[PDB]
């Protein structure tokens, strides 16, 4: 429902974005667990349709044929191993849920499928699951193209193809169904919640429809009473017709407004200054924290023209990055996502990535393993966000202050800012082309502090910055706009 | 169906107002209800929502002063606003979202809201 069922004190979940299911397991145990992670969003784990051209890329996983769990992440035990061994070391799985859709209408017949079944999409014909003809949306579109030709016309974008996919036929009973006993076969398996994927294009009620028929959690895992944790992928920057409010009594809803107006106020384009998020959330007249899921990009928008286009950050403006998932990871706002993604060959002509539909690494179309490293960062490809220090550290001190009001709210009128969580952490940000020198109070109880973002409380020491904090609150800061991370965080945990 | 929204006036700090909001016309329509509020100067923001399974939905600033319902038959729904601040006043929309596609069923845009002034 709205509670996201991780472990008590965890908050925040991380997209593996197309990561195997092998090693996410092995990831969960070696550091998501000890690193306190509340939870891993997996990518579809459902069979899909093999696209050729372009070569295999991460997009396909977005063309079902089945609900088998079978796909290029592995196969039905592997995804079992891993939410058992991930949910014993206090680490959830929740499941990318793609059921607006089947594959592509114009995808040929056959068994070019991620576990072999046969379909025939040009006669709607899936009989793995089963599904026929009737069980889709043709005779319902009003428009001559069969697809979306204007997103201000909600039965239009409900009813019509999503990019030429297979619409199905949501109001009915059986297709309802059909969703119903895949998303509780992943519920006894352990999974603790869904996103529900491509969300504005189906009837809010229709997706009611399908939540109604959910178990509750497994026992073994959580406690008895206990709801599936749903967020649904709607993206509304404003200026539509569907607005993301019409899916508030289904659970969450993905708050695509927060990244593309942070990303623009970090980059400080189109006049907008670090200080005016002094009222942050519901006062930039977001959805309610209690309904939102944020995060700063997602798999679709880090490729550059998605829902905020080119001011979305990613780890390609690593610099910047860190200090926006620092700022979301710090403040009160909505449960927090953070990404991890893959290097991808770029290729630009004119500008445009056209390489972007590139899938995970692999050798002849088998996904690589993630190697990882001594200096903890990962090989093959991959990105590793997660990893990174600062991000860890930030989804450590969002744990240690987990109920703590947001306080102590400073700013030097341009793009300097810093703000606490009670008496548990404070962060400062400088974000203006020249040094940061204040005394600030930062609501903390006087002691020496380690800056989580420059290194690590390690037994008695730091291995970072040092901040020392009076017994009055006030400590001393001083950032250079050219520092690794031109931000400093300190929390509870990090005190000598 | 038509939109038909009430219920708006001027009170002092401390008073209260009842919106309504009905989307009639056509009963086998089902209209989900969202309340949203634009002041001078700021945008048209959500602050209170109800589903047609009663499920309610809250901005934090007015949880516990503002109370949504479902009013007196289908597709009807009431905001009681109790505790009025100053900072309450604006102009209130209701909007009402269909909740299942049918035949006939349509679309209902924006209205032109109710005025709601505290003091």
């Amino acid at each position: 429902q709205y509670a996201p069922q991780t472990q008590s004190g965890r908050t925040s979940i991380v997209h593996l974005f197309e990561w195997r299911w092998v090693d996410i397991a092995l990831e969960c145990e070696r550091y998501l667990g000890p690193k306190g992670f509340g939870g891993v969003q997996v990518s579809p784990p459902n069979e899909n349709i093999v696209v050729t051209n372009p070569s295999r890329p991460w997009w396909e996983r977005y063309q079902p044929v089945s609900y088998k769990l079978c796909t290029r992440s592995g196969n039905e035990n592997e995804f079992r191993d891993m939410v058992t061994r991930c949910n014993n070391v206090g680490v959830r799985i929740y499941v990318d849920a793609v059921i607006n859709h089947m594959c592509g209408s114009g995808a040929a017949a056959g068994t070019g499928t991620t576990c072999g079944s046969y379909c025939n999409p040009g006669s709607r014909e899936f009989p793995a699951v089963p599904y026929s003809a009737w069980d889709f949306n043709d005779g319902k579109c009003k428009t001559a193209s069969g697809g979306i030709e204007s997103y201000n016309d909600p039965y239009q974008v409900r009813d019509c193809q999503l990019v030429g996919l297979l619409d199905l036929a949501l109001e009915k009973d059986y297709v309802r169904s059909m969703i119903a006993d895949y998303l509780n076969k992943l519920i006894d398996i352990g999974v603790a919640g869904f996103r529900i994927d491509a969300s504005k294009h189906m009837w809010p009620g229709d997706i009611k429809a399908v939540l109604d028929k959910l178990h509750n959690l497994n026992t073994n895992w959580f406690p008895a009473g206990s709801r599936p944790f749903i967020f649904q992928e709607v993206i509304d920057l404003g200026g539509e017709a569907i607005k993301s409010s019409e899916y508030f009594g289904n659970g969450r809803v993905t708050e695509f407004k927060y990244g593309a107006k942070l990303g623009t106020v970090v980059r400080k384009w189109s006049g907008e200054k670090m200080s005016y998020l002094k009222n942050w959330g519901e006062g930039w007249g977001f959805m309610p924290s209690d309904r939102a899921l944020v995060f700063v990009d997602n798999h679709d928008n880090q490729r550059g023209h998605g829902a905020g286009g080119s001011s979305i950050l990613t780890f390609w403006d690593a610099r910047l990055y860190k200090i926006a998932v620092g700022f979301m990871l710090a403040h009160p706002y909505g449960f927090t996502r953070v990404m991890s993604s893959y290097r991808w060959a770029r290729n630009f002509v004119n500008g445009e990535d056209v390489n972007d539909w590139i899938g995970p690494p692999n050798n002849n179309g088998v996904i690589k393993e993630v190697t990882i490293n001594a200096d903890t960062t990962c090989g093959n490809d991959w990105v590793c966000e997660h990893r990174w220090r600062e991000i860890r550290n930030m989804v450590w001190f969002r744990n240690v202050v987990d109920g703590q009001p947001f306080a102590n709210w400073w700013d030097n009128g341009s793009n300097q800012v810093a703000f606490g969580r009670g008496n548990r952490g404070f962060i400062v940000f400088n974000n203006d082309d020249w040094q940061l020198s204040s005394t600030l109070q930062t609501g903390l109880p006087g002691g020496t502090y380690c800056d989580v973002i420059s290194g690590d409380k390690v037994g008695n020491s730091c291995t970072g910055i040092k901040v020392y904090v009076s017994s009055d609150g006030t400590a001393q800061f001083s950032i250079s706009n050219s520092a690794e991370d031109p931000f400093i965080a300190i929390h509870a945990e990090s005190k000598l | 169906v038509q939109l038909v929204e009430s219920g708006g006036g001027t009170v002092p700090a401390g008073g209260s107002l009842r919106l309504s909001c009905a989307a009639s016309g056509n009963t086998l329509c089902t209209y989900d209800m969202s309340w949203y509020r634009r002041a001078p100067g700021k945008g048209r923001d959500f602050v209170s929502g109800i589903d047609n399974d009663g499920t309610t939905t809250y901005v934090d600033s007015v949880a516990g002063r503002f109370t949504i319902s479902q009013g007196n038959a289908k597709n009807t729904a009431y905001l009681q606003m109790d505790s009025l601040k100053p900072d309450d006043t604006a102009m209130y929309y209701c909007k009402p979202s269909l909740r299942y596609g049918l035949p006939g069923c349509p679309i209902i845009p924006w209205g032109q809201g109710t005025q709601v002034t505290v003091s």
